[PDB]
């Protein structure tokens, strides 16, 4: 119950031939399964992780000009040469400025001048790529016990560590078996499409080609004192004002501008551990070994009484806390639910089956009432508390809901939606098999494409599919413009 | 008034081999409002003016080496190098910038072995 | 390097907010109203392009807008 | 790129006051608080006073407070500290710390002085 | 921020060479081109929709300039 | 700027997106549109930086 | 029984101290330093110089 207040959960339900459903897990929200005789727990991707970080390219922000060497040849002979410029330290650059005998030349015209400079580089970027040998993911599981303090308790839980070497690590829950992890860590945000810019104690995963298509100078990438730089030439601005001379600048500092050529990027934590904290997971969970505590536990027959009001949490749950007042510390707490005074019992509780384990241990109860009023009994007999209760909603709403949550899901994760909480079938194959294909190619064409671009390309080819009318109409508008226009209002995450 | 204590008063360590000099706190240096903390790490090279390694518990400074890099939560911090370098002489004064009166801990030595 | 090749819509999609999502969200935008607000005779030039150009009023509005949004980001 | 250089430091009689200057370039001085630090003779480094970027607002350390006084001339893009009633304990090299570039502190040092001497003998 | 509104074009024009004049002269031209090869999709949809948007040659080669023009210029 | 100089235009200069000041040589100068420097960043509805 | 305050609206008020900094007719707009503070309400217009 670590999970409960996050307001990013969703609760996987299903369950198959030898119990496993595979979930998603997205550092955003915390999942919750639920199943007919498997204790209700909840998992979070914690922190993804990456150790022991190779530097593949180096950028430099900045520079320092010094030693300004210039050399100029008699016109219309020859071109300027100075041996300094074969230098690899040393930019330089040809230009034609006027001489006569007022500069000492023989003959009038043009004459050829170079001048270099020393580019000594300053505040390099390094530019870190991680492999998948070291890349590590730490998974926290909870199973939903009704103990005192564990609301959102973001501390208590089991921690399984999982990389690519060994994937298949097990938890080991106390008093409810072992639940068994076996999760393709491949897969996810594409580590090998990922180049850290660690500039100035402040990372991003930015994309590959775009790391290597800065226009920034670049060094070779290997660990030196005095690294050489090509493509100094952009760094340094030249200036030949008028034609007698020119001079050497260097361009600035470009910490700013990176900034702002980083718009897009997702941050990550960069302090000892390169700890990434966005991306996803793709998991299975084989909850065959697992087991509730207490089932076989005798029912209570005593006083209960709220300790904490009850309040509805945003997706619904109530999460009911109470404390016993009996004799019999091992026992097993009762439930009812009635619309209207009628034993529909259309209701449910999130957790298992929640049993004090001792006298005057307050345990907390996470149940979804329903969509109208519901009266809630816990005890048996005339001292049976009832907790008043009216959910204000209605169920189009919530398949409404649910509908917008499958949609902004399928839309950050590729096509991993289609397996987030996807027990077994084949129905869902075919589906995942026609979203992956579709979505190649539709991703193959949108690559790259702006916020508002894709919004205005959107509205654009619904009008061309409105326009036409050789069966263009019902492909193009529905499979290109309503598309474009959700993923346009959705992309800056 | 926060007193600075160091373990390592001497540190002779052979070159191209790692050295761990820790700085322990006599209070957690650890603002509240941020949640950030505030131990700065110096160099003063011999016949030299200090410098600035690591401009907090972890985050170096500029045009400091790769090999500096610090850690430590609340009261127990060190300055771990990887490879040792002939230049690496000097006195490795600490610092916690948590409190007005700021006070610099009595420093440690480093030589090659 | 140079604020003109930004992270905005190429690589990687997640949940979390992505570095300066909504300070940058309108950036572009704001920057066309304020070129457009700045220099008016554009628009005109632009009306009279798109006019004389390949006029079908979707066609005309189209490289209107076209040419308004490429003319000021181009700069 | 920034130089901190050191002046007024010579020697001086037990009991005689000094006043000590700092002569800043490289950066905009009336944005930026400035320090003043000392280092005894094979002692650690010891911070003396501060003067932050509003004039006004100073501190002292305790071991001397009540006996300096720090002001800024950023006019002329100098620092200027007052020593009064100095003592043979007090002679050290000192130096000029100036704020912090980036970070959080509103004190912090990055670039030291190069240093100057003040002898306190008889 | 600051980069996308250059000094360019504002009016004040004289003999002297200006700041920058050599290599801020191709920096759009070549944010363009370093985006159209690494982006080569969005070709293909440019040459659909100017295909299906443009009745006669001379609307079908401005829409695809001006497509190919205005993306990578937006980000 | 940092020792150099350019003849910009005046609208220019009063459009481009820099925290101004009324520049009259005062000590604590008030920066209006400070927005423009400074980022908050939240990560997952949980806190602020 | 108990009661929590969402939001204050108000209905009177006081005007308490009144600056005004004029600008040049091309210099530019007008600042003053307690434009940024909260609690002071400011109003840019035009006049004739
Ligand atoms: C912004 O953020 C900065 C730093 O993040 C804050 O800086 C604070 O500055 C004040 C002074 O301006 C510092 O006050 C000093 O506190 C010392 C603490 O000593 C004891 O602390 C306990 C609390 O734990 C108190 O209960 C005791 O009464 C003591 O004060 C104090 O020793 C010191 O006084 C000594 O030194 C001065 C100068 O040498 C002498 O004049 C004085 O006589 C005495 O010997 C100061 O009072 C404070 O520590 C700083 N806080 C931090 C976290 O660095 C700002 O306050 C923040 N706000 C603003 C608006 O800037
Ligand atoms: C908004 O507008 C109001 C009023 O319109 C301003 O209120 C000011 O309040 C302060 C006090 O909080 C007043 O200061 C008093 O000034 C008295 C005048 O004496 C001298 O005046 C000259 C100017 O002619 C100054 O240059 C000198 O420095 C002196 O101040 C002064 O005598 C008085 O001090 C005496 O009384 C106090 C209280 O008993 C004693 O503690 C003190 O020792 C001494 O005996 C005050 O200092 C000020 O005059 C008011 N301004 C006016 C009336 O215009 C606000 O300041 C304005 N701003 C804001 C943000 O509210
Ligand atoms: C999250 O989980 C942790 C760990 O379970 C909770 O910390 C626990 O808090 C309780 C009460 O605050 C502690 O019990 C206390 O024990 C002492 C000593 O017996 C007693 O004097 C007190 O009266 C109280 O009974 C318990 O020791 C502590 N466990 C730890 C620290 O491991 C925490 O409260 C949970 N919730 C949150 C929001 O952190
Ligand atoms: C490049 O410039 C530097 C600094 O201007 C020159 O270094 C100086 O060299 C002379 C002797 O040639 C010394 O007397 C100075 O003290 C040096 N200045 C320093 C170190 O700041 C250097 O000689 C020039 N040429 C080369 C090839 O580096």
């Amino acid at each position: 119950m670590r999970c409960v207040g996050v307001g990013n959960r969703d609760f996987v339900e299903g369950l198959s031939g030898a119990t496993w459903v595979d979930v998603v897990l997205e550092h955003g929200g915390c999942v919750t399964t639920m199943a007919k005789n498997k204790p209700t727990l909840d998992i979070e991707l914690q922190k993804t992780e990456a150790t022991q970080l190779a530097t593949l390219r180096k950028l430099c922000i900045e520079g320092k000009i010094t030693n300004i060497t210039t050399d100029s040849r008699c016109p219309t002979q020859g071109e300027a040469v100075l041996p300094e410029e074969q230098d690899q330290n040393y930019v330089c650059k040809h230009t034609y400025v006027d001489r006569g005998w007022g500069n000492g030349c023989g003959l009038f015209g043009k004459g050829s001048l170079v001048t270099c400079a020393k580019f000594q580089c300053l505040e390099p970027i390094e530019g870190k790529v991680v492999q998948y040998e070291n890349l590590k993911y730490t998974v926290i599981i909870t199973v939903h016990t009704g103990d005192q303090h564990q609301v959102g308790n973001e501390t208590q839980g089991v921690t399984a560590e999982i990389t690519p070497q060994a994937s298949t690590t097990e938890a080991i829950l106390p008093e409810y078996g072992t639940l068994g992890l076996e999760c393709s860590p491949r897969t996810g945000l594409d580590f090998n499409e990922m180049i850290l810019l660690t500039m100035k104690n402040k990372a991003w995963m930015v994309h590959r080609q775009w790391f290597f298509d800065l226009p920034l100078p670049w060094a070779s990438g290997a660990t030196t004192e005095t690294p050489t730089w090509n493509r100094k030439e952009l760094l340094v601005t030249f200036k030949n004002a008028h034609a007698k001379k020119q001079e050497v600048v260097v361009l600035g500092s470009q910490e700013g501008a990176m900034h702002t050529a980083l718009t897009g990027a997702t941050e990550i934590q960069n302090s000892g551990g390169t700890s990434i904290f966005a991306g996803h997971l793709k998991c299975r969970l084989k909850m065959d070994k697992l087991e509730l505590k207490g089932m076989s536990y005798a029912m209570c027959t005593n006083t209960f009484v709220l300790k904490k009001e009850v309040s509805e949490t945003q997706h619904g749950t109530i999460l009911i806390k109470v404390e016993y007042k009996g004799e019999d510390a091992p026992c097993k707490i009762p439930f009812s639910t009635e619309d209207g005074q009628g034993k529909a019992h259309n209701g449910r509780l999130i957790t298992a089956n929640p049993v004090v384990t001792k006298k005057e241990e307050p345990v907390n109860i996470e149940a979804e009432p329903p969509f109208g009023e519901s009266n809630i009994v816990i005890g048996i007999g005339d001292n049976a508390l009832k907790i008043n209760w009216y959910k204000k909603g209605s169920s189009i709403g919530k398949m409404f809901e649910a509908t917008a949550r499958g949609a902004r899901r399928m839309a950050i994760l590729g096509d991993t939606a289609w397996d987030f909480g996807s027990v077994g079938g084949v129905l869902n194959s075919l589906g995942k098999m026609v979203h992956q294909i579709f979505g190649s190619a539709y991703t193959a064409l949108f690559s790259g494409v702006s916020w508002v671009m894709k919004i205005g390309i959107g509205v654009l080819l619904t009008w061309i599919g409105l326009n036409s009318k050789n069966t263009s109409m019902s492909f193009s508008c529905i499979a290109i413009g309503i598309i474009t226009l959700y993923l346009g209002a959705v992309v800056q995450a | 008034h926060i007193v600075m204590t160091q373990s390592p008063l001497s540190l002779s360590v052979t070159p191209g081999q790692p050295a761990s000099i820790s700085c322990k706190s006599s209070q957690i240096s650890s603002w509240g409002s941020d949640g950030k903390t505030y131990l700065y790490w110096y160099l003063q090279k011999p016949g030299q003016s200090p410098q600035l390694l690591i401009y907090e518990v972890s985050s170096r400074f500029s045009g400091v080496s790769d090999r500096f890099s610090g850690s430590g939560s609340g009261t127990d911090f060190t300055l771990k190098i990887s490879r040792v370098q002939a230049e690496d002489v000097g006195l490795y004064y600490c610092m916690q910038g948590l409190h007005l009166p700021l006070t610099f801990g009595q420093g440690t030595r480093l030589e090659i072995k | 390097s140079v604020a003109l090749a930004p992270h905005v819509g190429m690589g990687l999609d997640t949940r979390t907010q992505t570095w300066m999502s909504a300070e940058g969200a309108w950036r572009q935008v704001e920057k066309v109203e304020t070129w457009a607000l700045r220099h008016p005779g554009f628009t005109i030039l632009a009306l009279f392009l798109a006019h004389y150009i390949g006029t079908s009023l979707t066609q005309k509005v189209v490289i209107f807008i076209l040419l308004m949004l490429v003319t000021p980001s181009m700069t | 790129q920034v130089e901190l250089v050191e002046s007024g430091g010579d020697v001086v009689q037990p009991g005689k006051s000094l006043r000590l200057s700092c002569a800043a370039s490289g950066f905009t001085f009336t944005n930026y608080a400035m320090h003043w630090l000392r280092q005894a003779p094979g002692k650690g480094l010891e911070w003396v006073a501060v003067i932050s970027s509003d004039v006004n607002d100073k501190y002292y350390a305790d071991s001397v407070k009540g006996r300096f006084t720090i002001s800024r001339d950023n006019s002329k893009n100098t620092l200027y500290l007052q020593m009064n009633s100095l003592t043979p304990e007090d002679t050290a090299v000192y130096y000029c710390a100036r704020e912090q570039a980036v970070g959080t502190n509103p004190w912090a040092f990055d670039y030291w002085g190069q240093g100057t001497l003040v002898t306190v003998s008889s």
